[PDB]
């Protein structure tokens, strides 16, 4: 993450310099006297969106957060630990379970006695896939 | 009396300062003086934005 | 183009040069002055945070700062915006407390988190449903 962020800042600075050769000067002193608006234009705020870095497509929105977050849905295991199942890369859930495993809700709970794993065979008039 | 609360404030002009003090005194002239004794301190404004946060932290 | 990074002091509290040695042979091209002035963090308080940032700002013409706090004080994020409110130095946080989203920021400042908005989480929830 640190390396990615430094790369983002460097790329934004390079793009700003390429747009025109006017480097932005830092502020005089926060602890000093009062401040007044003196920026001829937004130095690097517009130079923040639409930036790529070796495949990573972080594209912070106008609201101010990433448009492609690395979100992973997690589920509690049977040993009171957080597991990990399924990422979210472009838009797909890419889930990691074709069928949801019926998990023991508690050590003191009624047994699962209402689920039947029925089976069938593909015929013409009985089942059609 | 041993309990002493410390309500602060941040007003605009120095004169209102005095007003504030007198106000809190009324809040003790009517309500009691055993488990109370509200004590009033304040500060006045600054123009350096971050100086506001620094002053409020350090003083109040 | 001198920037600074504040670490978490908890997980990788060692080898400041290791962070300083990012992309040794070639990080991203190093256009003009790509150098790290990263410092170390500790127990964070608004007085201490403001003091450290203001002191560093009156230093080697600091630029965009990457924040990596480890603790979760929640309100810290807001405080960060406040600094970017009154000193036109862009700033972004990646890990920890400055990770939870804050929503509507002041349109006259730049500060971009790296977390997940409410809407994205709700969308992923409905997709998993």
């Amino acid at each position: 993450r640190v390396r990615d962020g430094i790369g983002i800042l460097t790329t934004a600075a390079s793009s700003m310099l390429e747009k025109f050769s006017y480097i932005p000067e830092a502020k005089a002193s926060c602890y000093g006297q009062m401040e007044r608006p003196e920026v001829p234009m937004h130095t690097l705020h517009p130079f923040m969106v639409n930036v790529t870095w070796d495949g990573k497509d972080l594209s912070f929105t106008e609201e101010g957060y990433q448009v492609h977050p690395r979100l992973v849905v997690i589920v509690l295991n049977k040993d009171r630990e957080w597991e990990k199942v399924g990422k979210w890369e472009n838009h797909t859930l890419s889930l990691r379970h074709a069928v949801w495993p019926r998990y023991k809700s508690f050590s003191d709970c009624e047994p699962d006695d209402n689920h039947l794993s029925i089976v069938t065979l593909e015929e013409a008039p009985f089942v059609i896939v | 009396d041993p309990k002493i609360v410390n309500i602060g404030a941040v007003l605009s002009t120095r004169k209102h300062e005095q007003m504030f003090r007198e106000a809190v005194n009324q809040a003790n002239k009517r309500h009691g003086s055993w488990k109370i004794q509200l004590n009033a301190t304040s500060v006045t404004h600054k123009p350096n934005a971050i100086q506001m946060a620094l002053s409020v932290c350090e003083d109040l | 183009l001198n920037i600074a990074v504040m670490l978490g002091h908890s997980h990788d509290v060692t080898e400041r040069e290791l962070r300083t040695l990012w992309g040794p042979e070639q990080a991203a091209g190093l256009p003009l002055d790509v150098n790290v002035v990263a410092l170390l963090m500790n127990r964070t308080d608004p007085k201490s945070l403001i003091t450290h940032v203001c002191d560093l700002m009156s230093g080697a013409r600091i630029h965009g700062l990457v924040f990596g706090d480890d603790t979760d004080q929640e309100a810290v994020a807001q405080m960060l915006d406040f600094i970017s409110s009154h000193t036109f130095v862009p700033i972004l946080g990646i890990h920890g407390g400055a990770s939870m989203i804050m929503a509507d920021k002041d349109p006259t400042s730049t500060f971009f988190q790296f977390g997940a908005s409410i809407q994205q989480q709700a969308t992923v929830m409905l997709k998993i449903m």
